[PDB]
């Protein structure tokens, strides 16, 4: 077993100037492939606006990555403040979150 | 621009599907297979007497070992004496069901892919002092050869009748080059060091032994004939048989070589064959085991 | 050698119809049956049909009635019997017909059946998508300022695939991750591509994401730096 | 290593033996094969013919037999002589040398190769035209400076056969010296105008003579620029 | 003969146009207008001294791939004609060049004009001629107009130019001679030199008492 180094990539103005921005949770260098990666918008559970992809087991490290997205409209991101993800594994004894409050 | 030509580019009429309509077709015939009538107008070498039968394309002529076997009530006896010059008693005899597999190869002046001797070179003739008898030579070690046709060719598909086509030479995709064969020089000069050595036990020690080249004839007997790869090579061997003997690395001998595709084997009256062209360049490797 | 050359890669719109050819050689083409199978990306294999040469007798699946049709082309040469060409027309395309089609022959046998499949063609992908050809843009990814951190870019809303993305043109290869193409957001794909570097070099170097969408001749280069 | 200068009269009359002589230094001319190429204006380039070291004479089968090359080894002077010249022989003449190569593609001593050449020294070119006109001496007037750097100039009016060479300080001034095309007169003549940048703190000091050369009319000119209050 | 056009820095590709047969030995030249040709590629692959390393032929080709010239990055002084000289084995002795392509580069700066002014030279005002001369340069592009008004009135008589043409510094030029006389000077108070580029006009004025 191993532990992925959790990130949170903030919603840039580079995509919100087009009207749909990308809040990107990003896990790297873990095994097993299964994971329960959740997310929250202003501390509230959303759905139906995500496309999550896994990768394959590498030939050198034999590990995995994961990248989820949370694509909303431009009215919806500036409406809220507290953006955070949730990470949960067999190999973690505690739920890990990281944050990026919007505007702060 | 003529340096020394080989191919000729021709033109003629040929029937289409419907046998009342005529069209212009061309081909690329060698100059040995084309003779002159009188811009200019030519024709094939044997429209007088012979019916040139095109060898089927589904055929394949190739050396494959034939074992000669005797039916019941008969047996074949094999000598195993290693000094057997060809006549008289053989003190070591063993009955065999079927002989070893000889590979039928039809060549002249040199014996290709043959069977080797055992200890030394074996010189072998009938009435040695008689001139008209040939002298069979057999080697104990093979002498390798490398042969090629270094120009690339394709095939046309000029039809003749319903279901029966005809193949001809179409294009020279590349560059015009002469077909040739290599014999190594240091192996050939040592293989003649043995044939001279045991000729002198039949004639005399203090004699001078020389090799000349030829004195005339057709291409079948002045040169070295093959049958390799589907084509018929006639190589000029005046560079091998040229040396004297006086009783005391990598440089190969090149042999220039001609090609013709209308052959008449055994010279039967009014009969001739035809070899269809091979698509692509040709490569051959062979051993020389013996002389005549 | 028993060769089975299948062609070729097709992109079509829904409602259309595709014809896929399958050239065979190295055996007598008038003797052996030729199966057609389809490999769904999330349902597994599916047997389309079955053609027998020398007369052209065919049979299909029963869920693919009224749409598929297949025939052949017999070589007529008395001096070359060993080649032949098969065909297949698969009409009534919808986006759920996108998969990879195969043209599968059996092997020589004494005690077995017809369906054991020995010689396999390379396959071809038939894409059915109403999206039109569109270039990718590029959008940078970085932290604001010890421990390693993800630089990267986002290559969003292109059609069709594949995008080949290199880094600093192109020697920065270690620590480089790519994701498979994110699925259709209104018919368009995206690619995530992130590179892990220690966080000291973020404030030192300028990093480049080299998008190369070849079917549209689009090429973009975003600089990635801690903003 | 090898230095090549072209010489030749600017105007010759039609139906006359042309002569272009190639000044050669270095004396390494007997390691090379010599040739001439030409560009009739408005076309690409075309060769003329080969002279060897053993003097094997070949020429292009796109001209007639009216071409002859001679080569001297004593004065080291090549010669080109187009006989029975016409206005079709209006071109620019480059003298050139070439080495030999051979691209072997098979067995050597069966003759399976060919030769290929390439050119290594480029000359300076001589321009020759053909007409029944005669050579006209110029009318040269040096142009005075202005008060700014400063604008030194010269005029060569009434000259044909063209081009014109204009230099300065008896050839010794090469900094800031440039000429433009001599503008075509309607009278069939040409008027060169020169432009030379000199500082004004120096231009009113040294002996600025408009230096011209003219080989086809056989005249040399040296006239002094005079100062003026522009 | 044949144009070609890439941007400054963009990789130029020049196919020859000689359907070569057999074995070949291609040569490429730089014929830069105003000078003599320059042997770029020798025997398919050799770049002699005096040729920059940004030019390279095709050394790695087997039998049947078309020879093409690859210029990596183009500098301003690289507009020239690029002849492909191609000898073969299935042809005679080859005396035809075959073209060629002119790499005319785009994205070149910039039109920044000037006029150089020249007097009525007092040595031939006594011979009843005027040496009013403008000498114009420093362009890109170089298709430029020169003009000469009689204080508001356009004159065209006595004026002779050429076409525009390049300098050595990769910018264009335009020059002009005027056959005015001291009868044609003193009729008007002044003449004025006019140069236009792309709609913009340079105005310079002269006089017999202010040159
Ligand atoms: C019977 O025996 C006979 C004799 O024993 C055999 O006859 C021989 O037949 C072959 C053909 O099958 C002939 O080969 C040809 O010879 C050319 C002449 O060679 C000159 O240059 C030699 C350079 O030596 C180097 O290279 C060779 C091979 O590359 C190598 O063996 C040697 O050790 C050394 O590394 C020099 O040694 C010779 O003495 C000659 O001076 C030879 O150049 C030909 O090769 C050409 O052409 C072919 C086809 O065009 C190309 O594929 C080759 O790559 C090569 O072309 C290269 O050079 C050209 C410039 O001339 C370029 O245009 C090409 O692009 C290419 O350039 C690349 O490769 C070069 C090699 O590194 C580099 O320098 C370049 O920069 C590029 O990378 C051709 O092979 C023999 O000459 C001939 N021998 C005799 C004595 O006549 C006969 O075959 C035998 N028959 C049988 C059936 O066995
Ligand atoms: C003396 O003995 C030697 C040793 O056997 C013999 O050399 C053999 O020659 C045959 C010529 O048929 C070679 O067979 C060919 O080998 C090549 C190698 O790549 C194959 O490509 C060939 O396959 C083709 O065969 C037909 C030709 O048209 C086609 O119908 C077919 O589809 C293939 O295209 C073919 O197998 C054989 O390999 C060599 N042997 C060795 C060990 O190399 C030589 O011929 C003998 N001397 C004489 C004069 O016969
Ligand atoms: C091939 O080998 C055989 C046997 O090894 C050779 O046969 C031998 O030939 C010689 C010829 O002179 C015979 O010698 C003669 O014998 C008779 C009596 O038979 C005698 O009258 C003569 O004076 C002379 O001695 C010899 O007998 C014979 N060998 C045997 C075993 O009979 C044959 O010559 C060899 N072939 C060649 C071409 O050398
Ligand atoms: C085609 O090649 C042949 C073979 O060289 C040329 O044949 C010549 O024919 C004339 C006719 O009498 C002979 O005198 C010559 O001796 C032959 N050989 C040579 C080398 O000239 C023939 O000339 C060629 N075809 C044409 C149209 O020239
Ligand atoms: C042999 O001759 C034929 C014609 O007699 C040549 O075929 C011609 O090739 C040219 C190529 O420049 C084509 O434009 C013509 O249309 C061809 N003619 C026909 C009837 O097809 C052929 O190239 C010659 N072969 C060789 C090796 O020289
Ligand atoms: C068919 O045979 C005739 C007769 O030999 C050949 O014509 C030539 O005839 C004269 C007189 O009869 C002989 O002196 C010549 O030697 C003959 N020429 C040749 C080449 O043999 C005719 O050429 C022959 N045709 C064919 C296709 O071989
Ligand atoms: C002889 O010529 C044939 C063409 O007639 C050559 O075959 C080609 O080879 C190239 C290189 O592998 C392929 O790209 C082509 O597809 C081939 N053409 C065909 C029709 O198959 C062949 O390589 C040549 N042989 C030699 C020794 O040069
Ligand atoms: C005939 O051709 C064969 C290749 O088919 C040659 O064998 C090669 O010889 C060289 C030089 O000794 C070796 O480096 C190679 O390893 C040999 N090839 C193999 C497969 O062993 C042979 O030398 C040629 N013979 C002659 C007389 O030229
Ligand atoms: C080898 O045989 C050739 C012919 O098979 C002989 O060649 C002749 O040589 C003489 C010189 O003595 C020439 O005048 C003839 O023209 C040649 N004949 C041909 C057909 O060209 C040669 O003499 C023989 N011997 C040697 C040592 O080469
Ligand atoms: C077989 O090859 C020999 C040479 O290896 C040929 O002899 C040459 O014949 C020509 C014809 O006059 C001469 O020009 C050459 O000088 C000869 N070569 C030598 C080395 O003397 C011989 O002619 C060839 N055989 C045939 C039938 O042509
Ligand atoms: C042609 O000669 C070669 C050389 O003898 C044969 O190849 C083998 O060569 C090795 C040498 O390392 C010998 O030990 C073998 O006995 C040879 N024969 C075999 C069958 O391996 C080659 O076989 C000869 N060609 C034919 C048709 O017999
Ligand atoms: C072969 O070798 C012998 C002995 O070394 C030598 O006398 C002879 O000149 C060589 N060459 C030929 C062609 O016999
Ligand atoms: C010839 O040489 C052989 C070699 O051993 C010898 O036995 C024989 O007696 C010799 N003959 C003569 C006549 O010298
Ligand atoms: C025949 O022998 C002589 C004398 O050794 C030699 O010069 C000549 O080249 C030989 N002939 C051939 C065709 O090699
Ligand atoms: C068909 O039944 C026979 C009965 O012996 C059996 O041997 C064979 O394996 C069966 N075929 C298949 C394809 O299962």
């Amino acid at each position: 077993v191993a532990a992925p180094s959790v990130f949170i990539f903030p919603p840039s103005d580079e995509q919100l100037k087009s009207g749909t921005a990308s809040v990107v949770c990003l896990l790297n260098n873990f095994y097993p492939r299964e994971a329960k990666v959740q997310w929250k918008v202003d501390n509230a559970l959303q759905s139906g606006n995500s496309q999550e992809s896994v990768t394959e087991q590498d030939s050198k490290d034999s590990t995995y990555s994961l990248s989820s997205t949370l694509t909303l409209s431009k009215a919806d991101y500036e409406k809220h403040k507290v953006y955070a993800c949730e990470v949960t594994h067999q190999g973690l004894s505690s739920p890990v979150t990281k944050s990026f409050n919007r505007g702060e | 621009a003529i340096t020394d030509g080989e191919l000729k580019n021709c033109s003629f009429n040929m029937t289409t599907e419907l046998r009342d309509k005529k069209q212009k077709v061309y081909s690329l015939f060698y100059r040995l297979d084309v003779v002159q009538i009188n811009n200019k107008e030519y024709r094939l070498i044997n429209c007088n007497t012979s019916a040139i039968t095109m060898v089927c394309p589904k055929l394949s002529f190739e050396p494959i070992p034939i074992h000669y076997c005797a039916p019941a009530g008969f047996a074949i006896l094999k000598c195993k004496d290693k000094k057997f010059n060809g006549t008289g008693p053989c003190p070591s005899v063993s009955t065999v069901q079927c002989t070893h597999g000889i590979k039928p190869v039809l060549s002249t002046q040199l014996l290709l892919n043959g069977s080797l001797a055992e200890e030394e070179v074996m010189i072998r003739s009938e009435n040695i002092t008689n001139n008209a008898k040939n002298i069979l030579v057999q080697f104990n070690t093979p002498v390798q050869i490398n042969c090629t046709r270094p120009l690339n060719l394709t095939r046309k598909s000029i039809r003749i009748g319903p279901g029966q086509a005809f193949y001809a030479m179409g294009d020279i995709i590349g560059d015009i080059r002469q077909a040739h064969c290599n014999v190594s020089k240091a192996t050939w000069n040592e293989t003649l060091g043995k044939v001279v050595k045991q000729l002198r036990k039949h004639f005399g020690n203090n004699t001078i032994i020389r090799f000349a080249n030829s004195s005339g004839g057709d291409l079948e007997v002045t040169t070295h004939s093959f049958n390799c790869g589907g084509e018929f090579f006639y190589c000029n061997t005046s560079g091998l048989f040229n040396s004297t003997w006086i009783s005391n690395s990598n440089d190969s001998i090149t042999l220039p070589c001609r090609i013709k595709m209308i052959i008449n084997m055994w010279q039967r009256i009014g009969q001739a064959m035809y070899a269809p062209p091979i698509q692509g360049v040709i490569r051959c490797v062979s051993n020389i085991t013996g002389l005549i | 050698q028993v060769q089975l050359v299948q062609s070729g890669a097709v992109i079509k719109t829904p409602g259309s119809s595709v014809k896929i050819s399958c050239r065979a050689s190295g055996y007598n083409f008038r003797d052996y049956s030729i199966h057609w199978v389809r490999l769904i990306p999330d349902k597994g294999f599916e047997w389309i049909g079955w053609i027998k040469p020398l007369w052209g007798a065919v049979s299909y699946a029963r869920q693919l009635q009224g749409r598929v049709s297949m025939t052949r082309q017999l070589s007529q040469d008395p001096d070359d019997p060993d080649w032949g060409v098969a065909y297949m027309e698969f009409s009534g395309l919808t986006p759920a017909d996108t998969a990879e089609y195969f043209c599968v022959r059996r092997g020589s046998c004494d005690y077995c059946g017809d369906f054991p499949w020995q010689y396999w063609c390379q396959g071809t992908v038939v894409v059915v998508s109403s999206a039109s050809t569109k270039g990718p843009s590029v959008f940078p990814l970085a932290p604001s300022s010890g421990g390693t951190a993800a630089l990267g870019c986002l290559v969003k809303d292109y059609f069709p695939e594949p995008v080949t993305v290199s880094w600093n043109s192109g020697a920065l290869t270690s620590g480089v991750h790519t994701f498979p193409a994110v699925l259709q957001s209104s018919g368009l794909y995206s690619l995530s591509s992130v590179v892990t570097v220690p966080s000291s070099s973020l404030g030192t170097q300028t990093y480049i994401c080299n998008v190369n969408h070849k079917p549209s001749n689009t090429k973009v280069d975003k600089k990635v730096e801690p903003k | 290593q090898v230095q090549l200068q072209e010489s030749g009269p600017g105007l010759v009359k039609p139906s006359e033996t042309l002569s272009v002589t190639c000044s050669v230094s270095g004396d390494s001319m007997n390691n090379y094969y010599w040739t001439w190429i030409r560009q009739s204006p408005g076309k690409g380039l075309e060769w003329i013919g080969y002279i060897s070291d053993r003097e094997s004479a070949t020429y292009n089968p796109s001209l007639n037999s009216r071409v002859v090359i001679s080569r001297d080894t004593s004065k080291n002077q090549l010669s080109l002589k187009l006989n029975s010249v016409t206005p079709a022989d209006t071109a620019v003449y480059y003298c050139a040398t070439a080495r030999r190569g051979q691209r072997i593609y098979g067995v050597v001593s069966f003759g399976e190769f060919f030769y290929y050449y390439s050119m290594d020294v480029w000359g300076k070119g001589t321009t020759v035209t053909v007409s029944s006109a005669s050579t006209k001496g110029p009318s040269v007037f040096p142009l005075a400076p202005s008060s700014k750097t400063a604008a030194l100039g010269c005029l060569v009016k009434d000259y044909f056969p063209e081009p014109v060479t204009v230099s300065w300080n008896s050839g010794a001034l090469t900094s800031g010296v440039h000429t433009f095309p001599a503008v075509l007169q309607s009278s069939g003549l040409y008027s060169l105008s020169s432009v030379v940048t000199v500082p004004s703190s120096s231009l009113g000091t040294q002996t600025y003579i408009c230096n011209v050369n003219h080989k086809p009319s056989n005249t040399k000119v040296d006239k002094r620029v005079e100062p003026k209050s522009c | 003969v044949r144009p070609l056009s890439v941007a400054l820095g963009e990789t130029a590709r020049i196919s020859c146009g000689r359907q070569a047969l057999g074995s070949r030995a291609v040569q490429w030249y730089q014929h830069r207008p105003g000078q003599a040709p320059i042997l770029l590629i020798y025997n398919n692959q050799d770049r002699p001294s005096g040729i920059p390393e940004r030019f390279s032929g095709t050394p790695d080709i087997n039998f049947g791939t078309r020879a093409t010239l690859t210029i990596s990055g183009v500098e301003a002084g690289d507009e020239a004609d690029y002849y492909c000289h191609m000898w073969d084995s299935r042809s005679g002795f080859s005396w035809s060049f075959g073209g060629a392509t002119r790499l005319t580069v785009l994205g070149q700066p910039k039109a920044a004009p000037s006029v150089t002014l020249f007097p009525p030279s007092s040595e031939e005002l006594q011979a009843n001629k005027a040496t009013l001369v403008c000498l114009i340069s420093d362009f890109y592009p170089g298709a430029v107009t020169v003009a000469w008004k009689a204080d508001s009135s356009p004159v065209k008589a006595g004026v002779e130019t050429t076409t525009p043409s390049k300098q050595s510094n990769n910018k264009y030029a335009a020059s002009s001679y005027l056959s005015l006389t001291p009868e044609q000077w003193k009729s008007h108070r002044s003449y004025s030199c006019q140069v236009t580029h792309e709609g913009s006009t340079v105005e310079k004025t002269v006089a017999p008492t202010e040159c």
